[PDB]
Formats: C-alpha cells, structure tokens, sequence
C-alpha cells in the first residue's frame, strides 16, 4: 500500500539514526520509542510541506526554493544557522 | 545514514494542497538535511530524558515529555 | 518606563479579558494566573512581529499586510477561518 | 473588550529588525482580533484544566500545563 509504504522507508532511516545515536549516548531505545518517532516524522512532513507550499505561494511562486526552507527553520537561531550552513554546503554542489 | 531524496519527495508531495506545486533540487537537499537533524534532536532529547530520570532505555513516556518542546522548536 | 508602560496597559487588558471569561465559565483566576497571561502575550508579540516582519520581507515588502498575518495564523485550521472571518468584516470597514 | 491598535502598533514596533518595517492598518485590526483570540484560548485552556483537576481556581500551575499546546496553536 502506498503509505503504507512511505511510512516503513521512514521506519526504517528512523531506526538506523536511532541505532547511531543510542550507540553514541550509550542508551537504548525501545522499539515502541523508535516506532512512536517514526509516525511523530510522518506526521511532521505534513506540516513541513503544507507550510512550505504557503510559504512559496506567498512570494508568487509554485516551486518551492532554499528560502522557503530556510523560513522554516526561522524558528530556533540554533536551526537557523545549521540549515544555513548546510545550504551553503550543497551550493557548493 | 540519512534519508533518501526520493523518500523526501513522494513525503512533501503527499501533502501539497495544488498539484502545481513543486519542490527544486536545492531545496529538497536541505529538507534532507532538515528531517535528519529532527530525528537526531528527537534521539537526543528522548535521551536526555531518559539519564534525567534514570530509566533504563527511552521508553515512550520519556519520548512524550519532550514532544511539545521539540515541535515548537520547529 | 517605556516597556513598563506597555506591559502595564497589556496588563490590563489581559484582566479585562480574563474577568469577562471568568465570569463566563463561572471560574476563577488568581492574580498570579492573570499576571502570567500578560507577561506571556507580551513576550508572544515579539514572535508575532518578527514573524510577519520575515514574512513580509520574503514577499519583498517592507510594510506588512493581511497576507502576512494570515500566513502568522495558518498553524491550526480553526485560527484560520477565525482570521480569515475576522478579515472580511475589517474589509467592509 | 479588546487591545487598543495603538497599544498594538508599539508592541509590534517594539520588535522589529528594520526601521523600515511598517505596519498597514488593515493588518494592525486582524491583529488586534488575533491578540484577543491568544488571551481568550490561554484563559479558556486554562478554566479547562483547572476544572478538569478539580482546582478551585485557575492557578499558575494549571496554566502552565496548557501553554506548550497553547503555542503550538499560535
């Protein structure tokens, strides 16, 4: 199924940043958690992209650009500088 | 380890309201970028949690203390 | 002093309100409960304002119009059509 | 009852980056309705929560408990 799909590619990517990061921290996570994170990521790509959309839309455009996504990421300064600084990177590309 | 455009793509085309609606290249790396550091902020915050009350693993209690925190900081 | 004077009159709103709501629902608002409404709608106008500052910006524009704070009340779907309703009446006007 | 759009203007100018950043009047009325709804829905959450514990009147406490949802909303 579809979404069914795209949600168990999510899982899985889901797990493996889970996987690097409790062996990191040295603290484990239960697969409920890891599930729970997933959805919480699905869910927050609905969000992402609908905001996005509007953002686009309010500067007159239908393809969505670097500053749409980096008026996503406005709202800690801490985001801010590291999806600036990793859009410098991929310019770079 | 990281996810995949295409992955990020089918995700945000999911969800737009116009089908005119489209995504450029850039953009989509960044959002890359983007949904990686909140499953990492996500990890790391669940684990904070977890040491601050002692628990043995990050259960999803923990998790759920530090939601509302996370989705204000993005 | 300046911003004391502003939080002072937001203050006092914020009980003018607080009182009409109270007496709504029959229930009670400590002091403690009103101040804290105010210094928190204080503090929330400064993200109301850089927001639509950005948001107008990324329009290219540096005065901010109704598309702008639209944009500021898109999060719950509910403060959209209350906005959007409220936005009709002031165009009448 | 409601904010003056005096008292709003400074509030707003306040805080903005550029001194250029102007406000029209139009926008300046939807936020006056837009600040009112905030206090409304904190005052509103917060009888909400104190009912719900059975409290005999809306405490700190209980406000702060519907402020993280509160701002996800704004």
């Amino acid at each position: 199924s579809y979404q069914q799909r795209l949600k168990a590619a999510v899982h899985y990517t889901v797990g493996c940043l889970c996987e690097e990061v409790a062996l990191d921290k040295a603290m484990q996570f239960s697969k409920q958690t890891i599930a729970a994170i997933s959805e919480l990521t699905f869910r927050q790509c609905e969000n992402f992209a609908k905001d996005l959309e509007m953002f686009a839309r309010h500067a007159k455009r239908t393809t969505i650009n670097t500053e749409d996504v980096k008026l996503l990421a406005r709202r800690s300064n801490s985001l801010l500088k590291y999806i600036t600084d990793k859009s410098e990177e991929i310019a770079q590309a | 380890s990281g996810f995949r455009k295409e992955l990020v793509s089918r995700l945000l085309h999911l969800h737009f309201k116009d089908d005119k609606t489209k995504v450029s290249g850039d953009a989509l790396q960044l959002m890359v970028e983007l949904l990686k550091v909140f499953v990492v902020e996500a990890a790391v915050r669940g684990v904070r949690q977890a040491q601050a009350e002692d628990a043995l693993r990050v259960d999803v209690d923990q998790l759920e203390k530090v939601l509302p925190q996370l989705l204000l900081d993005f």
